[PDB]
């Protein structure tokens, strides 16, 4: 694997994708979510009383370049899951890539989904401006500062679990081999300290089911997730039926439908039928779609397994193509 | 599901 290259791992039906992270001296290996809906490096540590016995944790006393730190961090994800603990600092190596002496926040409890899941902890790739503790600086920030990558981006490649999943991050660089055409350069707005973009407009073969609106890219949402009215157009489209908490019940059946097309900056990109499933249980499949009572949508992984995305902290700006595959 | 710091 290249230079700040970090493979994927695809997790379920592309529930969520994680790579290892090595932290400390010698260091330990992690298994971190990768995601831009949040900017904490959190990872489960021995001081954590409420941790997976499954989950990797991370030793101070086996670290000789772990430092102690007086500050203490609690986060709460949009799931209503949640951890808390102590800050520290200590080196992480990301594909190769030395970053030193970054402010890693040790887990001393967690949510039981985090117990449960596979993951050690997260890796999470916003702005800045929403750390949980004013005054830290994110990966992506070090990696910058210490130049360990001489272009402010990352390129997302996110598999689909039907084509043998995977995926792959690539710090400072991107690979065509994973899209098709040019790439479409996006603004973003990262006023709220997420990757913020604007969708022209949704489509439905000929239907109009959305006019523009924003969202926010998010590595670390299973699911596309619009608001309210611009869901329940969408499942009209579907003939999908509200499960009445945030999911859609659809056809398990997707030969027939037509994709779902955003106009971005002029560009067409799908949700292709095949993404429109998200999960079959028992006969009965969730849609890729869901709602929340927000002004905005969150771009989640139902999206992007199906568009490759270059991020550039630096602008901040966005280069979209589809999927090649 | 998984929705990650709203």
């Amino acid at each position: 694997a290249g230079v700040g290259t970090v493979p994927m791992t695809d997790y379920g039906n592309d529930i969520e994708y994680y790579g290892q992270v090595t932290i400390g001296t010698p260091g330990k290996k992690f298994n971190l979510d990768f995601d831009t809906g949040s900017s904490d490096l959190w990872i489960a540590s021995t001081l954590c009383t409420n941790c997976g016995s499954g989950q990797t944790k991370y030793d101070p006393n086996q670290s000789s370049t772990y430092q102690a730190d007086g500050r203490t961090w609690s986060i709460s994800y949009g799931d209503g899951s949640s951890a808390s603990g102590i800050l520290a600092k200590d080196n992480v190596n990301l594909g190769g890539l030395l970053i030193k002496g970054q402010t890693i926040e040790l887990a001393k409890r967690e949510a039981a989904s985090f117990a449960s899941g596979p993951n050690d902890g997260l890796l999470g790739l916003g702005f800045d401006t929403i750390t949980t503790v004013r005054g830290v600086k994110t990966p992506m920030d070090n990696l910058i500062s210490q130049g360990l990558i001489s272009r402010p981006i990352f390129g997302v490649y996110l598999g689909k679990a039907k084509n043998g999943g995977g995926g792959e991050y690539i710090f400072g660089g991107y690979d065509s081999t994973k899209f098709k055409g040019s790439l479409t350069t996006v603004p973003i707005d990262n006023s709220r300290g997420w990757w913020g973009i604007t969708v022209d407009r949704a489509t439905v073969g000929t239907s109009t089911v959305a006019s523009s609106f924003d969202g926010i890219l998010d590595t670390g949402t299973t699911l596309l997730i619009l608001p309210n009215n611009i869901a329940a157009s969408v499942a009209r489209a579907y003939g999908a039926s509200d499960n009445g908490d945030g999911t859609y019940t659809i056809s398990c059946d997707t030969s027939a439908f037509k994709p779902l097309v955003f106009s971005i900056n002029g560009a067409s990109f799908q949700v292709s039928p095949d993404s429109l499933v998200f999960e079959e249980f028992q006969g009965q499949c969730i849609a890729g779609f869901g709602y929340g009572n927000w002004g905005f949508a969150i771009i989640g992984d139902t999206f992007l397994k199906n568009n490759y995305v270059v991020f550039n902290q630096g602008v901040p700006e966005v280069q979209i193509a589809p999927v090649a595959e | 599901x998984v929705v990650x710091a709203x």
